[PDB]
């Protein structure tokens, strides 16, 4: 990816299936293109504002395209919560869905991103100009493939994925 | 409506005003529910508002009709919380309350709830909800 930048902050997820250790997901975040995204997304992993992705899980999994994680509060898809409220702003849409291990924002329409992402498992274009993406796995995609063996279809997983411990690099 | 490969078609000023007849000459009759219902096969929300928009007067009637909807339309986003997306390929959005009542969704949309796989009857759900409006108007009489 020629996106990559050296400066651009490095996070990680250690994830586990039921108590079942799945391995450590590596995620670089665009700054440099999207900085105020990046920044909620860094400060998440961390938990430096007093909450954050810790022992949240990958409620929603379609296998040949996303695996959703990021409900901080409701955990099902329902709520989530940013730096900035509970609904902040599309900064931009420079960065577009061209393949897999990609970091995207999920939402409820214009301007709704909160804590809730995707890391996709396939190009998806129809995504472009509506989801915000914002990273990219930088090591770690056979974790992502295993939690992608534990989706279905409609979205329903059959195991409880939690990330375990998660911060920056 | 929708007609079976199921395709869309426009409504019939036919059905209109056949519609309108019933509506203007048994007013307030139990009979008004199954001439709806009759009319009302394979329609989207898109038509039972044009049906329903078609009738001129009888505004203090639609807008108990209105405030029927409206509750039921309520009701249905109390029991169907949204989730947020991405939308995954060949699938559509969770439908609202105003979506069902065919307000804040386009024809394209109604037509992709009705005819998916698993559908989401949005005009079945609708007419529930205007039958239980139109009870309400034939009781207080």
């Amino acid at each position: 990816m020629e996106l990559s930048k050296e400066t651009n902050p490095v996070v990680f997820f250690d994830v586990c299936a039921d108590g079942e250790p799945l391995g450590r997901i590596t995620m670089e975040l665009f700054s440099n293109i999207v900085p105020r995204t990046a920044e909620n997304f860094r400060a998440l992993c961390t938990g430096e504002k007093g909450f954050g992705f810790k022992n949240s899980i990958f409620h929603r999994v379609i296998p040949d395209f996303v695996c959703q994680g990021g409900d901080i509060t409701k955990h099902d898809g329902t709520g989530g919560q940013s730096i900035y409220g509970d609904k902040f702003e599309d900064e931009n849409f420079d960065v577009k869905h061209t393949g897999p291990g990609l970091l995207s924002m999920a939402n409820q329409g214009q301007n709704t991103n909160n804590s809730q992402f995707v890391i996709t498992l396939k190009k998806a274009e129809h995504l472009d100009f509506k989801h915000v993406v914002f990273g990219f796995v930088k090591d770690g995609m056979d974790t992502v493939k295993k939690i992608e063996s534990f989706g279905s279809p409609k979205g329903s997983v059959c195991r409880r994925i939690t990330i375990t411990e998660c911060g920056q690099i | 409506p929708i007609v079976q490969q199921m395709v869309h078609q426009a409504i019939s000023p036919r059905t209109l005003n056949a519609w309108v007849k019933v509506v203007e000459e048994k007013a307030f009759s139990p009979e008004v529910i199954p001439m709806f219902s009759a009319l009302s096969e394979g329609a989207t929300p898109q038509d039972l508002n044009t049906m329903l928009n078609t009738v001129g007067g009888h505004q203090a009637a639609m807008q108990m009709l209105k405030e029927t909807i409206n509750e039921e339309a309520a009701e249905w986003d109390r029991l169907h919380p949204v989730h947020a997306g991405p939308i995954a390929p060949g699938q559509m959005r969770e439908p609202r309350g105003s979506d069902i009542a065919g307000t804040t969704s386009t024809l394209q949309e109604q037509i992709g709830w009705m005819t998916h796989n698993p559908p989401i009857p949005v005009g079945e759900i609708y007419k529930r909800w205007i039958i239980l409006g139109l009870n309400k108007i034939v009781r207080m009489y």
